[PDB]
């Protein structure tokens, strides 16, 4: 929808196709001059970078923090890690030592 | 961020002109009648209306 | 890979060379005019407008 | 070299107000405005190229304007790009300008003509740049952090961007035809110009001299010079020459790139210990952000924007 | 002087729902055209939406 | 506030300054500051540069 996120989108940054809709109209010139004059509704991404609101860094529970590249959430305390071991004779000592 | 991309008005006079269609995203294009444009040195075709 | 007319040319080696702007403008700029949708029109604008 | 500015003009485009109030043609008009650089520099784009002389050769002193189909030039110095302050030009090349400019509602540009005269234009535009960071420091520190940004750079080399070129309209001229008495002559000095009288017969074609009609006066030729060697701009100012266009390619110079910033460090606050309680006092010396939250199950969240001395409790 | 942009209207059931969109401080007012109108008038300055 | 000055014959310059609240709008429902290449034509007024 025209002026919030998404206005105009593409399916990969390279890729050829693209859905735009923003309104654009056009007027008829005023007398007298040479200017194709025309009307169309502001960019909704530059919208959405001033009223996004909040985000996950500073809103994630359990105090972990999120990065980027790639998406990941980083000591994030929850739960419990089952362990299973196997170990040779050599780390022992025999009870008579 | 988008961009608008408006090519120069093509004022065909003593004539008439009409509008083609287009594969392009939000493509938009009209035909306007009774211009009589003006530039720097004068005002040039001719035809009154 | 270029054209001109029905020359069909690689766009390296124009056979204006040399000068094709000093020789004759209009007909440089309208064989440029020419080769907008071409994949190898800048090689060709850099052999154009390139004569010592 | 390459020298691609060889075969490309300087246009008169229309202005909205000279610096005056007033709209009339000018040779300095502006088209878009780019501040698509994290740090805050514009790219202004004139009409009338500056950096190469009228002998297509370049130069660090003079610029090349349009004036009544005939090419001049004007000295480098004396180009102001002003706002509600006054700006500082930071680099130069063809029609593109990069300027660093103080917050305003407007932004003009101008320099002298050959006699002195200013010529400038203004648009309205709403600048108001913001530093990245959290910090909404003026300038830099001699101490701070270092922050990734991106900025324009001064290189010209191959930037892959695009500007369409067509061949340039007749222009319409009318201080040609000289009637002297039943007659008119038609001026010439390196312009082939078109005409078209409809008295007796057919008076259509194109010229390089001068001519006589004998039979009608001003009221019905008119001249339109139809230079054809240089491509000009394709400018919505400006009319085309046929339906289905001709276009050019030609690339912009100054590209975008990656830098750093330098970035303030605010001071420590000044904590208190409570019970279960914090009462944290914050001394800023210019707006930064303070955001809090309880590393708990269902977390507590906050974030302003603290412009004064305040007093919270965490 | 110049004319504001059209705002962006969506419909519901007995509502009008705008969207608005100023480039600088625009005057929007409307009022209900029965028997007993519902006055308003406010200056918009930064992008906000309305229900009428 | 405003101020006017100019140089004296000694080169020197001569100034004054009062104080003046100065803040314009213009005519219309919207405060924009410089005039478009498009839009409507609304009466105003204005000072003439006329001496009869
Ligand atoms: C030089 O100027 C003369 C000005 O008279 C141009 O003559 C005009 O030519 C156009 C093109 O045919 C005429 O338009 C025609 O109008 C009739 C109706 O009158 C219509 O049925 C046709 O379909 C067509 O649209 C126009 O009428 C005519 N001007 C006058 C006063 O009759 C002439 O074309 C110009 N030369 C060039 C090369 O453009
Ligand atoms: C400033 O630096 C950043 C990070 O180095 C630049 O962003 C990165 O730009 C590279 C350009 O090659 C991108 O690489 C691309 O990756 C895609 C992945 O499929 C690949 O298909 C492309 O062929 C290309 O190699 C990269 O994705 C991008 N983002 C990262 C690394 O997170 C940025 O362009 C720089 N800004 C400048 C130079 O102005």
């Amino acid at each position: 929808q025209p002026g919030r996120f998404g206005d105009i989108q593409s399916r990969t940054v390279e890729s050829n196709d693209l859905y735009a809709n923003t309104a654009l109209k056009l007027a008829r010139p005023s007398p007298g001059m040479v200017h194709v004059p025309y009307t169309q509704t502001p960019s909704g991404f530059k919208y959405w970078l001033k009223e996004k609101g909040t985000a996950l860094n500073t809103k994630a529970p359990f105090g972990c923090q999120i990065k980027t590249n790639p998406v990941r959430a980083m000591n994030c305390a929850v739960g419990n890690i089952p362990v299973s071991m196997n170990l040779p004779d050599s780390a022992f000592t025999r009870i008579v030592e | 961020e988008y961009k608008t991309v408006v090519p120069s008005p093509y004022v065909k006079c003593c004539g008439a002109s009409e509008c083609s269609t287009k594969e392009k995203p939000d493509y938009q294009c009209k035909v306007y009648t009774g211009v009589y444009p003006f530039m720097w040195g004068g005002a040039y075709c001719f035809c009154d209306s | 890979m270029c054209v001109l007319a029905n020359a069909t040319f690689p766009c390296f080696q124009p056979p204006c060379v040399p000068c094709c702007y000093e020789n004759n403008a209009e007909a440089t700029l309208r064989m440029l005019e020419d080769n907008v949708d071409r994949p190898g029109y800048y090689d060709l604008l850099q052999a154009a407008l390139t004569c010592r | 070299h390459f020298n691609v500015y060889k075969a490309t003009r300087p246009y008169i485009a229309y202005c909205a107000d000279c610096g005056a109030g007033h709209s009339c043609h000018s040779p300095v008009a502006i088209e878009a405005v780019r501040s698509e650089a994290t740090d805050g520099m514009l790219k202004i784009q004139f009409s009338a190229q500056i950096g190469i002389d009228k002998s297509d050769n370049h130069d660090y002193t003079k610029i090349r304007y349009a004036d009544g189909h005939a090419i001049e030039n004007a000295v480098r110095s004396s180009l102001k790009v002003a706002t509600s302050g006054d700006c500082f030009v930071h680099g130069t090349m063809g029609h593109f300008i990069l300027a660093k400019c103080p917050p305003g509602e407007f932004l003009q540009v101008s320099i002298q003509d050959t006699r002195n005269a200013v010529r400038a234009c203004r648009i309205q535009y709403h600048h108001d740049p913001q530093p990245v960071g959290r910090e909404k420091f003026t300038i830099r520190p001699h101490y701070g952090k270092e922050i990734p940004c991106t900025t324009y750079q001064q290189t010209t080399a191959k930037t892959v961007e695009e500007i369409d070129m067509h061949m340039p309209p007749d222009t319409p001229d009318r201080t040609l035809l000289s009637q002297q008495s039943g007659n008119v002559k038609i001026t010439v000095g390196g312009k082939k110009v078109k005409y078209n009288c409809t008295c007796g017969t057919g008076n259509v074609g194109t010229t390089n001299s001068d001519m006589t009609i004998n039979t009608c006066l001003i009221e019905q030729c008119h001249v339109s010079v139809t230079d054809h060697k240089k491509w000009q701009f394709n400018s919505p100012f400006v009319p085309r020459a046929d339906e289905p266009a001709r276009k050019g390619k030609v690339h912009i110079p100054f590209p975008l790139d990656n830098i750093t910033c330098r970035v303030p460090m605010a001071r420590e606050p000044t904590v208190i210990h409570g019970k279960r309680e914090v009462t944290l006092h914050l001394h800023p010396d210019h707006p930064t952000l303070f955001s809090y939250r309880t590393l708990g199950e269902d977390p507590q969240y906050h974030e302003e924007w603290v412009t004064a001395a305040v007093e919270r409790t965490i």
